[PDB]
């Protein structure tokens, strides 16, 4: 359908002793792909799912050089970042990075991205033309200057263009039976009496992939936001999601109200009532 | 930036008594990520205890699913026991099979 | 396939 390849990578430093924790993901849309800790044993980028076993030594040789690279920057990175803030050599701070591509219907290349954080605020992010950089302060106004001296947004646009959209198309096609596969959600609806008067109504969709997902309730056929509670979207732990949407109600008036639910799974949305 | 962690606690499938099923923890929302998440049995840390990768939001704040192999009943009591820089002392959060 | 991340800030 409509697609992204996206990489995350997190280091904390370690005041105390030794080096930082560094951990990094791939996903290929909402599954996870490849890992690296560097608390593990292997010290290698590890595969997370069977169509990319596929690959041969001088893939998972690439890309554990990349991404033993990359936690070697943001070393680095961290070191600079306390120099430029003032800060005292005894905190722990942070750096993250994501970057990735997305692909439309037609698997034709739709947008990149690539956005850096210092301790979880904004600092340094390539805007949308994939040839400007957005700097949230003076200490990321400095990285900027480095950043265009040192050609960091071309060769990021080349790749995000190029290779990016190059090998997603390609773990598409390899993992086709699961990458290319959506998962309706199973949906159901639970009554929960809370006195003589009212009761909850509990909308269900479980078991869903990808996640993107809308849950709405409605009262005689018109949205209802009053007395409703969402949660976030969750993880089953089997590669698949699950949500619920929840409205209180006057007892026996429950036939009024609807569940409404949206996903790329279903070719038109689904009404649940009790 | 300091932020607290959302916590909920749920089952990966249907929860029926004297069936086995997986036991989840899920928490995010939270900045720094350095956390302490344990699962419980009747008050009880749960030893054999796993959890996801590390990744994060939009926003920054990151995410983290603990969970285990359990079997509901009409005797035990689970939940998810969690410590943070943000929190002064652990939060309980019990679990209930209707959430 | 990752990028490659060699410029530090």
């Amino acid at each position: 359908g409509s697609h992204s390849m996206r990489y995350f990578f997190t280091s904390v430093s370690r005041p105390g002793r030794g080096e930082p924790r560094f951990i990094a993901v791939g996903y290929v849309d909402d599954t996870q792909f490849v890992r690296f800790d560097s608390d593990a044993a292997s010290q290698r980028m590890e595969p997370r799912a069977p169509w990319i076993e596929q690959e041969g030594p001088e893939y998972w040789d690439g890309e554990t050089r990349k991404v033993k690279a990359h936690s070697q920057t943001h070393r680095v990175d961290l070191g600079t970042l306390r120099g430029y803030y003032n800060q005292s050599e005894a905190g722990s701070h942070t750096v993250q990075r994501m970057y990735g591509c997305d692909v439309g219907s037609d698997w034709r290349f739709l947008r990149g991205y690539h956005q850096y954080a210092y301790d979880g605020k904004d600092y340094i992010a390539l805007k949308e033309d994939l040839r400007s950089w957005t700097a949230a302060d003076m200490a990321a106004q400095t990285t900027k200057h480095k950043w265009e001296a040192a050609h960091v947004a071309e060769q990021l646009r080349a790749y995000l263009e190029g290779t990016c959209v190059e090998w997603l198309r390609r773990y598409l096609e390899n993992g086709k039976e699961t990458l290319q596969r959506t998962d309706a959600p199973k949906t159901h609806m639970t009554h929960h009496a809370v006195s003589d008067h009212e009761a909850t109504l509990r909308c269900w969709a479980l078991s869903f992939y990808p996640a993107e997902i809308t849950l709405t309730w409605q009262r005689d056929g018109e949205d209802q936001t009053q007395d409703t509670e969402l949660v976030e979207t969750r993880p089953a732990g089997d590669g698949t999601f699950q949500k619920w949407a929840a409205v209180v109600v006057p007892s026996g008036q429950e036939q009024r109200y609807t569940c409404h639910v949206q996903h790329e799974g279903l070719p038109k949305p689904l009404t649940l009532r009790w | 930036i300091q932020r607290t962690p959302k916590i909920q606690v749920y089952s990966r499938h249907p929860a029926e008594n004297g069936k086995s099923n997986f036991l989840n923890c899920y928490v995010s929302g939270f900045h720094p990520s350095d956390i302490e998440v344990d699962l419980l049995k009747n008050g009880e840390r749960i030893e054999k205890v796993e959890h996801s990768d590390l990744s994060f939001s939009k926003d920054w704040s990151f995410y983290l699913l603990y969970y285990t192999e359990f079997t509901p009943t009409e005797k035990d009591e689970y939940a998810c026991r969690v410590n943070h820089v943000t929190l002064s002392q652990p939060k309980i959060v019990k679990w209930d099979r209707d959430m | 396939r990752q990028a490659s991340l060699s410029i530090s800030v």
